[PDB]
């Protein structure tokens, strides 16, 4: 028991993966290129109420039978989603996957969109909100994509205030028939045979070939959004256009993220290893954090550091994080920095996927946005196969590059993007 | 393909085998690149006393800076530099400092971790620095109602003994903690008969044990030090405290009575009850029509912002019971509803539900071995506390022979007519008198 | 068959609601489906059975009733709930059966 | 005011050097008409360079003086006229502070229609600062500015602060014959002149209503 990883695809483009690790436990999904990127002015936020309308009536199951069955074998079923990819998963013991499937299946492809479920629906996006803007994180970060572009990146991926209530049955629909298409779909799926998760996939997986509407190209603006809300600890975050999803320029960041320092190893101790950390440590004296940040999406990526601090030591806080970039584009970066990096980057990847999700999440993320699966040596050689050179060029990018930024607190003592 | 049955057998079996300094080693070898290997310590708050309180704690802020072959700077350095991740915590009987790195590493990181556990440098300058940090990290802690509230309940329910303590400590003594009281405390407690050290992952039960070997090495002399000490029995109380506080926005209210402790079968039924109940909170999607009654309830009338079952065991005894957050003005119904289902289960419950609830709970198991840091949590674990480890397929076994007969007389025999331990803490003014939850404790 | 197709709009007429300009779904007793199925009715056809109600109520307390010609034909009369009283009821029976189980 | 007000001396707190950022805040939020103001670095108060502006203001227009009327004396709502074809509005906008000020314009239109309406208002001022100003245009502005001001004190509202805001930021009275003499003491060069500092200067603009068509400060 251990081998393989076959990954076939049907005549209308839908992709399917799958792996038998014989876990006692499955868990399928379907992957989908869907999110606020594709989603325009007029119907806003209507990516992030498909989200919560998972388990709506469907035309061959009912909001109860939905999650009274899955419930009933001990089952789960979630919707994970970026601005640019939805997944659609459950997971169960082996014995039930035939039973799960149904719902997952009904769900992702035979919505019925009821309008008084949706309106009954709708304040909750307020809820949802509220908890997920409980993380300072999760404010800033929407500010960025909205002061680093123009479209599609730059839609929110909550639902703006002004449009709760008001998204329809008939965007709701328009959405999914333009995005849920087959050659836009993957069904991946570990702990289930091959032939298995294919005679699904066709049978049933009825809404066929398309590729419907298509995401407007990612323009970068390179604006400064700031908050001033009171909050005695400032979140900033200044990045730069980044490498792309399979990327060359990708893997060079990835490691320059890493030489700079990408989240603590040792529980409330220091980092070393983070230049970006030290850096900003040698110059501040109370408590915050900073890290490298990048993102890497289809036509496009962002790349810079993120930093909270208290309000009167953003500034010397932000600086350092800066002198600390312009210093490594300037070759202030060892062969050694580039190989311990190399390092934690491949064993971040490996303990990456360790998790049933993890795994699923990996898989699946190829299977979609390739059709193949890039074995772990591959990717390994990809890794180290990458220069101090590269490294060093990644960095003079972001100090050449035009910056944009996002910050929210007491910004009373916050540098202007013009004033780094 | 392949049925649940067979998966449960074909898992890689536990390899255990102790040393002759009483440690013992274990491991679940997978097929996985990476691993995680740890030593879990029976050690923790209860094992302090009224003066020392808070010093495992104290020794969980520098176990990680630094041992005397290899000073704070060096070490950190040498940790991150392979890309393995260090962490570790401290509860009331269970310690842990474990490891995540490549299986390549198993054996470097074994003597990393030995050389933690064995050789913490309790640098004095270091001492003095940790101790302004756990004063910061308890006015942090402050603010989190649902640590406030199990602090307050374990004070209350267990008042009067060493399980009444937070593992934290106090703050008087977290500001005269000496670097004496923290070497006394690891010399008195982290010792190879109290310490297992537990590894999942691709590795090799043989090369870690080798590895073992070789660096634990303090071999005891007298019986004394080889023997395993009996903690005092803790006392139960059926009691309250109330924190008031109106100007907090919502209200938490935790309820439990005695549980039985780790060895106990019965918790196995237990769990399966509490999986009846179930949790819930505002998110989740099913809403009006999850399965669990409390939960439908808490959707149909806005009960409460969540709510959530537990079953905390101990070796000598235990918490079973349930926790609520709601708004001032539904306590009561919310308490009401909640008392209401655990009558439920001693009287009414239903092979229907008892079904779905074993669905759950295996998930559940399953689910808490998603990982090599699970897994190896499990392993460190299961050894201190069954002296064993319990497979999958025994647990399934055990779970499978739960029926609603069972599952009425266990919580019967746990629940009906007890008297409780409650601790509320918020705008608690709706949630009232001691007489009226008691009552709530019988007649379906 | 078409035998009773008969008897029913006799006693359409027998009945007389159509006399108050009521549609035979304005009629029904509201118990607990029927309240919901009227959650789910569009605006526009809530809004018409509320204002064809306020008016049959207004002409009972006059004692009065629509002129012949604009009484509701029996061929006419918009069975506007029965499709979701249906739906609310299925869904019912569908879940008092699936907590039997 | 002696025997009477005692909170005294000093002039306590000073208020931090005006800093320009040029910055460009953009608001999302559905409305059907779209508001968007352009403008740059103006002239303070006190400034001989600010009856130039205001003189600007009036050339490309500031508000309709004939009720549902079109206005013609209007350059910039004339040019965005000819621009869109949908209702809408436009207007020079001008602030004078005591260390700064802020000039461009404003415009209101339907959402689909802010790109054409904001380009129009732009083009109107970059023709402006091409000396795309007659002597009449000045001539007929120093008028309206004028009449505006003389009519702006007919208010015992209006009269109390024109006195008050003076021997505030002064402590004298200029005479209406002085500012008269002022106003139109403004070349048809100067007017050219605060038009090119506006097209050269850096722009900061605000939006608000459905963006969706709306332009970034960046591509105008």
């Amino acid at each position: 028991g251990a081998e393989d990883l076959e990954i076939t695809k049907l005549p209308n483009g839908l992709i399917i993966a799958s792996l038998e690790n014989f876990s006692p436990a499955s868990r399928i999904g379907v992957f989908i290129k869907a999110g606020s990127r594709y989603e325009t002015t007029a119907n806003l936020g209507t990516a992030h109420l498909l989200r919560l309308a998972s388990p709506l009536t469907t035309k061959g199951a009912s909001s109860f039978r939905i999650t009274r069955g899955i419930e009933a074998v001990g089952g789960s079923l979630s919707v994970y989603s970026t601005r640019e990819k939805m997944t659609y998963c459950v997971e169960c013991l082996r014995d039930h996957v035939d039973t799960v499937m149904e719902y997952l299946l009904n769900v992702t492809t035979a919505p019925e969109f009821r309008p008084w479920e949706v309106t009954d629906l709708q304040p909750q996006l307020k809820v949802d909100k509220a908890v997920a803007f409980q993380s300072p994180q999760v404010g800033v970060l929407e500010n960025l994509h909205a002061a680093a572009y123009k479209t599609a990146l730059a839609n929110p991926l909550y639902c703006p205030d002004y449009r709760i209530g008001k998204i329809t049955s008939e965007q709701l629909h328009h959405f999914v028939q333009n995005n849920f298409t087959s050659a836009r779909m993957a069904l991946v799926g570990i702990g289930v045979k091959h032939s298995d998760l294919k005679q699904v996939a066709e049978q049933f997986l009825n809404i066929r070939s398309g590729a419907g509407t298509s995401s407007a190209k990612a323009t970068y603006w390179g604006g400064e959004i700031r908050e001033q809300n009171g909050h005695s600890l400032v979140h900033a975050a200044v990045v730069t256009e980044g490498a792309a999803v399979g990327s060359a320029e990708a893997n060079a960041f990835s490691v320059l993220q890493h030489v700079l320092g990408a989240g603590p190893l040792i529980k409330r101790g220091s980092s070393v290893t983070s230049k970006l950390y030290q850096g900003v440590a040698k110059a501040t004296t109370q408590p915050f954090d900073a890290s490298a940040f990048n993102v890497n999406y289809s036509d496009s990526g962002l790349f810079g550091f993120y930093t909270i601090s208290q309000a009167a030591h953003a500034g010397e806080v932000i600086r350092a994080a800066m002198n600390q970039l312009k210093a490594a584009a300037q070759g202030g970066v060892t062969e050694e920095d580039v190989t311990k990096a190399k390092n934690q980057l491949k064993a971040t990847y490996l303990m990456s996927v360790e998790t049933a999700q993890g795994l699923l999440n990996e898989i699946g993320s190829e299977a979609l946005l390739s059709g193949t699966h890039t074995a772990p040596s591959v990717v390994a050689q990809k890794i180290d196969s990458v220069t101090s050179a590269d490294v060093v060029n990644a960095a003079k990018k972001f100090v050449s590059g035009k910056k944009s930024m996002a910050a929210s607190g007491d910004l009373g003592s916050t540098p202007f993007l013009d004033e780094l | 393909a392949a049925t649940y049955a067979q998966t449960l057998q074909n898992i890689p079996e536990t390899n255990v085998t102790t040393l002759d300094n009483g440690l013992r080693v274990a491991s679940e070898e997978s097929s996985q690149p990476t691993c995680t290997v740890g030593v879990w310590i029976g050690a923790g708050s209860r094992y302090e006393n009224e003066k020392n309180n808070g010093a495992g704690y104290f020794v969980e802020h520098l176990a990680f800076k630094g041992t005397k072959k290899r000073p704070c700077a060096a070490f950190e350095k040498e940790v991150e530099s392979m890309g393995a991740h260090f962490n570790g915590y401290t509860s009331r009987e269970q310690t842990a400092f474990y490891i995540k790195a490549l299986s390549k590493d198993m054996p470097k990181v074994v003597e990393l971790l030995a050389d933690v556990v064995q050789n913490c440098a309790l640098e004095e300058s270091q001492i003095e620095k940790e101790r302004g940090v756990i004063l910061q990290e308890l006015k942090e802690m402050d603010n989190d109602m649902t640590n406030v509230t199990f602090d307050y309940l374990h004070a209350t329910a267990f008042q009067g003994t060493a399980l009444a303590r937070t593992v934290e400590g106090t703050t008087e003594n977290i500001k005269h903690l000496t670097r004496a009281d923290l070497a006394s405390y690891i010399d008195t407690h982290f010792k190879a008969p109290r310490m297992v050290l537990a590894a999942a992952g691709g590795i090799s039960h043989k090369e870690l044990v080798d590895a073992a070997r070789q660096h634990f090495s303090g071999v005891s002399f007298t019986y004394k030090e080889d023997a395993v000490p009996i903690l005092p029995r803790c006392r139960f109380t059926g009691s309250e405290i109330r924190a008031r506080d109106d100007a907090l926005p919502v209200a938490h209210v935790a309820l439990a009575v005695e549980g039985p402790g780790w060895a106990d079968p019965d918790n196995v039924v237990l769990h399966v009850a509490n999986a009846i109940i179930g949790r819930y909170d505002r998110t989740f999607g099913g809403g009006k029509h999850l399965s669990s009654r409390l939960a439908a309830l808490a959707v149909e009338h806005k009960l409460c912002h969540s709510f959530q079952t537990f079953n905390t065991s101990y070796s000598d005894t235990g918490l079973f019971g349930f926790h609520f957050v709601a708004d001032p003005l539904s306590i009561d119904d919310m308490m009401f509803c909640a008392q209401g289902e655990w009558m439920r289960l001693c009287t009414s419950t239903t092979e229907s539900e008892v079904k779905r609830a074993k669905n759950h709970l295996r998930s559940a198991m399953v689910a808490q071995l998603d990982g090599t840091t699970p897994v190896c949590e499990t392993i460190g674990s299961h050894l201190l506390n069954y002296g064993r480890r319990i497979s999958l397929e025994e647990w399934d076994s055990r779970i499978s022979a739960v029926d609603a007969r069972m599952v009425r007389d266990v919580c019967s025999k746990y629940i009906y007519d007890k008297c409780p331990a409650l601790a509320a803490v918020g705008p608690i003014e709706q949630l009232l008198d001691y007489n009226r939850i008691r009552s709530g404790m019988y007649w379906i | 068959g078409r035998l009773m197709d008969r008897i029913r709009k006799w006693y359409y007429n027998a009945a007389g609601f159509n006399k108050y300009g009521l549609m035979r779904d304005d009629t029904l007793y509201e118990d607990d489906d029927v309240k919901e199925a009227l959650k789910r009715l569009p605006e526009d056809l809530y809004n018409e059975r509320m204002f064809r109600i306020k008016r049959a109520l207004d002409l009972s307390l006059k004692h009065r009733i629509l002129p012949k010609e604009q009484w509701v034909k029996y061929e006419e009369d918009k069975p506007y709930l029965e499709p979701y009283l249906k739906e609310v009821i299925r869904e019912r029976l569908e879940r008092e059966a699936w907590n039997k189980k």
